[PDB]
């Protein structure tokens, strides 16, 4: 009756069979498992690629899954995900950089730059607030190649935040990067901009927590989970069940995930 | 006396470096030497429990940090503590395409030529070379 | 028993301009292949 | 630069020694701008003994000129940075 | 390079199944999609007020000044010119600049009948470096695919030496990984779309 929607962004086979199988013998057959490339809920997406339709790419410790060496942290890493059109295409985080270079009018893709960023900078705000923290750190890389989109970017998360009353505190991509890994407890809210290199730091910390499920907040508004790895995709499994209104299912995953990472659906 | 001292706040984030470069293991070895871990394992037992367990917690950290980030997305999704083998397996993996893509004595130059510039042991890149010619057959 | 080091101290990365062999291939690529080597240099500075 | 040494060893057997350079001096100059690729001292090499001695071997001239041709076929005839337009203003002074 | 790595660099080949042909086509549909972006809406069609072809219109200018030749005068740059002059002048300006508008480059012919003007002549002075390079980018990617090299650029490094000078092999590894990368595409549009 019920349908769940898996999207494919750059995951191995192994992985998206991996998924349907878990879900398959955790659901029993109740709620079905559709597969396409666009969602606004109900979605679980499988890959490091970022899928079509998510403006902001929030990520969290859950206190459930900290692993041993990352017990007690609590920061939240929140990456500003531009549109994205068609692989062919061109992207408009590299649109909006080049162009400006080539002299072509960038007035349509500034405002759809300026739109995201403000609904990620909203987010961002949101959760600094529920969090209680009082500055956010800001991330954009130094390259010289990308010298438009963040400062357009920085132009634009601090006016939201300073509207907010917030303080921001702007920072490159190795230095937060290493921050992060070694000691992101004097970290409480990350924004990241939307670069390449931004999503392997994403990935990179989603990863080292011990692995966890992302959240992406979409244009139509809800929240979807995406994983990369057997565990990941596993929790973020867990919550989407969880999300359906399943407690005991979704805690059977997120034991056999604890528990078995490579092998939960033969663990459960 | 200091050297313990001065790792200690560095790796507790107090004492930043001169350009305030990131705290990885590449940078620590440079300078406070190769078995930096070993003495400051011996160090820290003559420290109270709490700097004890925040010392082995940052010693972890840092090790997990000679990685790229790359690598760490890539291979740390399922945790950390499997992150090692992951590597290994994918690294493993690449040194088997190579060798069904430029045969086998080319591949062995190769591994040569990159253990010189990993600053790999002898005896590790036999092993390497010696386990990816048995998983090809 | 004067000072003997400081550990914080680090040398920084010496970074070496890349360098590409002329061609003509290379001056219809002048102003991209520059790019590139700005981009490089910008990256052993920060360090990624 | 094996060239640049052997011309300033000439340099000093003609000059600071009065000995006038045979042919075979000459020719193992020739031998090696061939060699090292460089065709534009060969040229002028080729003249020197085609003016001083008797000609040049004409093995070594037809080398020269080979590598010359591959040159133009390969467009390394002069360096590019010399080929691009320049300006007033357009030109770095440093 | 102070500290053992954990892996030993490798060639970031992963999509193995590269064809020519995809690469090529890629690159051709972002080149039309900077092209729109760039030029501007494609201008209102606009009729032909008479039917004609450059062949006809180039036949017709010389059969009209061939029959003037006896008449046609000989003058300086700096004394007046004539009716057969001025008509030659201008009836050749606009053949040989619709010819160079649609690509037919006699730079002899464009040079001596559309360039009057400093500025104009520093123009043409850019426009054949431009196309002779072009066709020897060509010719010799052409003869580099013969040898089945890299179609791509290469840069001229020693990795060994890099290797030595960095102190952390991140970097190192990255730069490899996007020149690897680089030399492993080919950079070319097709020029059949492009044209059209």
């Amino acid at each position: 009756s019920k349908q769940l929607t898996f999207i494919s962004a750059g995951a191995t086979a192994a992985v998206l069979q991996s998924a349907s199988a878990i879900v398959s013998k955790v659901a029993g057959g109740r709620v079905q498992t559709k597969t396409a490339k666009e969602a606004g809920r109900h979605a679980v997406v499988v890959g490091p690629e970022t899928p079509i339709g998510v403006h902001t790419a929030v990520t969290e410790v859950p206190k459930s899954a900290q692993d041993p060496l990352f017990s007690g942290v609590s920061t939240v890493v929140v990456r500003a995900v531009l549109p994205r059109a068609a692989p062919d295409s061109v992207q408009l985080r590299d649109a909006l950089d080049v162009y400006a270079s080539a002299g072509i009018d960038t007035k349509e893709e500034v405002r759809s730059a300026t739109e995201a960023f403000k609904k990620s900078a909203e987010v961002a705000v949101g959760k600094a607030k529920a969090k209680g923290v009082k500055r956010i750190v800001l991330v954009v890389k130094q390259a010289s190649k990308h010298n438009c989109i963040n400062e357009l970017f920085k132009k634009i998360s601090t006016e939201t935040i300073e509207s907010a009353g917030l303080t921001t505190e702007v920072v490159g991509t190795a230095a937060v990067a290493n921050q992060l890994i070694v000691n992101p407890e004097s970290l409480g809210v990350v924004l990241l901009n939307d670069v390449a290199a931004t999503e392997q730091i994403e990935l990179a910390f989603a990863g080292v927590v011990g692995g966890v499920s992302r959240v992406y907040h979409t244009v139509e508004g809800g929240k979807i989970s995406a994983g990369h790895s057997f565990k990941s995709v596993a929790l973020a499994v867990a919550q989407e069940l969880r999300e359906l209104g399943l407690s005991s299912e979704a805690d059977k995953v997120e034991a056999a995930a604890s528990k078995n990472p490579r092998a939960v659906v033969s663990a459960l | 006396s200091t050297k313990m001292q001065t790792l200690h706040k560095l790796l507790t984030g107090e004492v930043s470096f001169k350009n305030k470069a990131p705290v990885k293991d590449c940078n620590i070895v440079h300078q406070f030497g190769e078995n930096w871990a070993t003495e400051l394992s011996a160090y820290a037992k003559t420290l109270p429990a709490e700097q004890q367990k925040i010392i082995v917690r940052q010693i972890a950290r840092v090790k997990l940090t000679r990685y790229t980030v790359a690598e760490l997305a890539a291979y740390c999704g399922d945790g950390p503590a499997l992150l090692d083998e992951t590597a290994r397996a994918a690294n493993i993996e690449q040194g088997v395409a190579f060798v069904k893509a430029k045969g086998v004595e080319a591949f062995e130059k190769y591994v040569a030529e990159e253990s010189t510039n990993a600053n790999w042991k002898p005896e590790e890149a036999k092993k390497f070379i010696e386990d990816v010619k048995a998983k090809a057959k | 028993r004067a000072d003997e080091v400081d550990y914080t101290n680090l040398p920084a990365p010496k970074p070496q301009k890349t360098v590409w062999d002329d061609n003509i291939e290379t001056e219809v690529l002048r102003k991209y292949l520059d790019g590139l080597s700005q981009y490089d240099m910008e990256e052993a500075k920060y360090g990624v | 630069s094996k060239f640049c040494a052997m011309m300033d060893l000439l340099e000093e057997m003609q000059h600071r020694n009065r000995l006038k350079p045979n042919e075979e001096s000459w020719t193992w100059v020739m031998k090696e701008c061939v060699k090292s690729g460089q065709f534009r001292l060969g040229y002028c090499i080729q003249q020197v003994m085609e003016t001083e001695c008797k000609g040049c071997p004409a093995d070594l001239v037809k080398a020269n000129e080979a590598n010359a041709q591959k040159a133009k076929t390969e467009g390394k005839e002069h360096p590019g940075h010399l080929s691009q337009q320049a300006g007033l203003f357009d030109v770095k002074v440093e | 390079i102070s500290g053992v790595s954990p892996l030993l660099y490798f060639p970031p080949t992963t999509t193995s199944t590269t064809n020519r042909e995809d690469q090529i086509n890629k690159n051709t549909n972002i080149a039309i999609q900077m092209i729109k972006r760039y030029k501007g809406e494609v201008p209102p069609h606009y009729t032909r007020k008479s039917s004609a072809t450059i062949e006809q219109v180039e036949k017709e200018i010389d059969a009209l000044l061939g029959g003037a030749e006896k008449l046609r005068k000989t003058s300086t740059d700096d004394q007046p010119m004539d009716k057969l002059t001025l008509m030659e002048r201008c009836l050749r300006h606009a053949l040989w600049s619709y010819h160079k508008e649609e690509g037919r480059y006699d730079f002899d012919q464009i040079g001596r009948w559309v360039v009057y003007t400093p500025e104009d002549e520093v123009k043409l002075a850019q426009l054949k470096r431009e196309v002779e390079a072009k066709e020897k980018l060509a010719a010799l990617r052409k003869r580099r695919e013969e040898e089945g090299l890299p179609g791509g650029p290469v840069p001229r490094i020693n990795w060994p030496q890099e290797y030595s000078s960095f102190i952390d092999r991140e970097p190192v590894v990255a730069k490899r990984i996007r020149y690897d990368t680089l030399a492993s595409t080919t950079l070319e549009r097709d020029e059949k779309q492009i044209e059209s």
